[PDB]
């Protein structure tokens, strides 16, 4: 027998569904999403990390001009300063005061830390969902874990559950993403080879092991001073070291839909978006013939209490007579009322209680308790508590539609004005008739 | 090893958490809606403070220092009631459907007090089509019975 | 209330009887240490000062 249904994507709220097969005793599944995971597909554009600037000991030419020399290194510059007259601790390093030169050279390179402290910049272009689901079937709680891409049917207690694909393509991740040590950010980072000084991506590297460094630190060598031997320079500080301070908040803290984030691999989790189709194949031998089950008759329903809380604030008590000892599936025929139970024991000529939850201000619903249906109605009161630590366990209200008994004022005023209109239209049609016939 | 900030003293208002915070040292407070528009906000608190966060229908997530997030949802609560006199049922739907309510009671009133205007208008359009020949005749004696559609006085 | 003026109270400075409401909560020790960690609202009097 093939059953198909749609559960909202909300994690941690259990949903009932009814497997009504005519001629057999109905059975009720409860299933609850424990966790939905969206894992995107990542293409690495580059690493970014703290550079070091490499400055050899300077060449000083005593009595002559050094020649500037050109070579390919990631952000290389070289310059010759003239008239520099350096002192070491024991005396002048050159003979003579003037016509000396100093040659200075520098280039930038990845630090030893780039094996350990790197942002990684990626494109993240499509996603492959998974779900962990608890299902209550023939009175056993059982937990099952599955891919939710619409394939991967998972067996459990000989039924087969197949889940997804999810009804929306939404993800927190933009087309471009960067990740640090377990935190991930949406940002439109600069393309490879387009990086600018003092910003994210001032140094770039195609992989964490490539020698193809690009860098644009705007390094400038400056003239030495006061007969000192050193090399002074100006460059923009590491745009990575700045980004670690400037970041803002990781997507774990800012994503919509109550979403959570993780890394190794990167995932979005628990997004309260859309809904998930699910299908059950239940083997023909799992059903009990309607004559071999319990059956219930002469039943009636009473509602002692009804608070429209988030958390089973109503209780209904059902009188019944029953033909044999056994479990019965219990289900609501009205989407606005959720029942906590799923199967209850039935015996004798007696009564049972169900706890239920609703947003209705005047509950009316039909309960089905093993094939027999009973109409059940109550007057509700609001909770006193304002705030709670759990989501609403019931389906949300049909706004501008449902309302209450004691909204009878809508009938008692529309069935006032509608008569004032009808008498006005009558008198107009009467005098239209007398204008011809009299 | 990092410290975990002290439990905040929390208390609940209609659509609010009121939180009294005890930082030992500069601590980040952040919060977001769990809805489509996350509306993220944060502040370092450096001394004892009270915060009042509006908790929307979708729920609020509040994360305080290195603690795991707190989560809060509103639930349908009011001083009004359905099943009361009709002013109380209107005050009741103003609980947490105020956007639905102010739309639907205003446009319902607009069609209702429009319809009584159109009803009196059709009665006047009828009364115009009716009394016309009794004005046009030179024998202009409107009958004592018909005079009641003209609204003329005394059972003379 | 905790963490505000009067979180601890007594009838006179010599009295043996005390009311206090500091919302003290004990917490699980850090897996290997013998200590007792806890969370509490800091003294409402020392904040008032």
């Amino acid at each position: 027998y093939e059953h198909v249904t749609v559960i909202p994507n909300t994690v941690g709220v259990p949903y009932k569904t009814l497997v009504n097969r005519p001629g057999y005793s109905p059975m009720v599944l409860e299933m609850e999403l424990l966790s939905v995971t969206l894992e995107p597909t990542l293409s690495l554009d580059y690493i970014t990390c703290e550079y070091k600037t490499v400055i050899p000991s300077p060449y000083v030419k005593c009595c002559g001009t050094a020649e500037c020399k050109d070579k390919s290194l990631p952000d290389y510059s070289c310059k010759v300063f003239t008239g520099v007259y350096p002192f070491m601790w024991g005396g002048a390093y050159c003979f003579c005061d003037t016509e000396n030169t100093q040659l200075s050279e520098a280039h930038v390179e990845k630090s030893e830390s780039c094996k350990t402290e790197f942002a990684s910049a990626y494109r993240a272009h499509t996603a492959s969902a998974s779900a962990k689901l608890r299902v209550l079937y023939q009175g056993n709680n059982v937990t099952v874990s599955a891919y939710a891409n619409g394939d991967h049917a998972v067996t459990v207690k000989d039924a087969k559950f197949i889940v997804g694909p999810m009804s929306s393509a939404w993800t927190p991740f933009d087309n471009k993403i960067v990740v640090y040590k377990g935190d991930v950010y949406n940002m439109d980072y600069p393309p490879f080879g387009a990086g600018r000084p003092g910003q994210f991506g001032d140094i770039q590297s195609r992989t964490p092991e490539s020698e193809d460094v690009y860098a644009n630190t705007q390094l400038v060598l400056q003239r030495p001073s006061a007969g000192t031997v050193h090399v002074p320079y100006s460059q923009a500080p590491s745009g990575f070291k700045y980004w670690l301070k400037e970041r803002g908040a990781s997507l774990q803290h800012t994503a919509p839909f109550g979403c959570q984030i993780a890394t190794n691999p990167v995932r979005a989790m628990n997004c309260a978006v859309g809904n998930m189709p699910i299908s059950i194949d239940i083997p023909d031998a799992a059903f009990t013939r309607v004559v071999d089950a319990p059956s219930l008759t002469d039943m009636s329903c009473e509602v002692p209490a009804c608070t429209h809380s988030s958390d089973f604030g109503g209780v209904a008590i059902i009188k019944y007579a029953a033909s044999k000892k056994g479990k019965c599936a219990v289900h609501s025929m009205t989407n606005a009322v959720t029942i906590r139970e799923a199967e209850i024991e039935v015996e004798g000529n007696s009564q049972l209680q169900i706890s239920f939850s609703t947003a209705l201000a005047s509950a009316e619903f039909r309960v089905q308790v093993c094939s027999t249906q009973v109409h059940c109605a109550a007057e509700c009161h609001p909770p006193k508590d304002h705030i709670v630590n759990y989501p609403a366990s019931h389906t949300t209200l049909g706004v501008q539609d449902i309302s209450v008994t004691a909204m009878s004022w809508v009938q008692k005023i529309t069935g006032g004005v509608g008569l004032v209109v009808a008498v006005a239209a009558l008198i107009l049609i009467v005098v239209l008739c007398v204008s011809f016939s009299r | 090893r990092v410290p975990k900030a002290r439990n905040p003293t929390v208390t609940y208002g209609k659509n609010q958490v009121i939180m009294l915070l005890y930082p030992d040292h500069p601590t980040l407070l952040s919060y977001r809606n769990m809805g489509e528009e996350p509306n993220y906000q944060e502040e370092w608190v450096t001394h004892k403070k009270e915060i009042r966060l509006t908790v929307p229908t979708e729920g609020l997530e509040v994360t305080w220092g290195n603690n795991e997030p707190y989560k809060y949802w509103p639930q349908l609560s009011t001083n009004g009631t359905a099943h009361g006199h009709p002013h109380e049922i209107i005050l009741y739907y103003y609980e947490l459907y105020p956007t639905m309510t102010v739309v639907v009671v205003s446009v319902a009133s607009f069609v209702l007090l429009s319809m009584v205007g159109v009803a009196v208008g059709m009665c006047m359009c009828a009364r115009r089509r009716c009394i016309t020949p009794y004005e046009l005749t030179p024998g202009a004696t409107v009958p004592f019975l018909l005079s009641l559609i003209c609204c003329i006085r005394t059972a003379k």
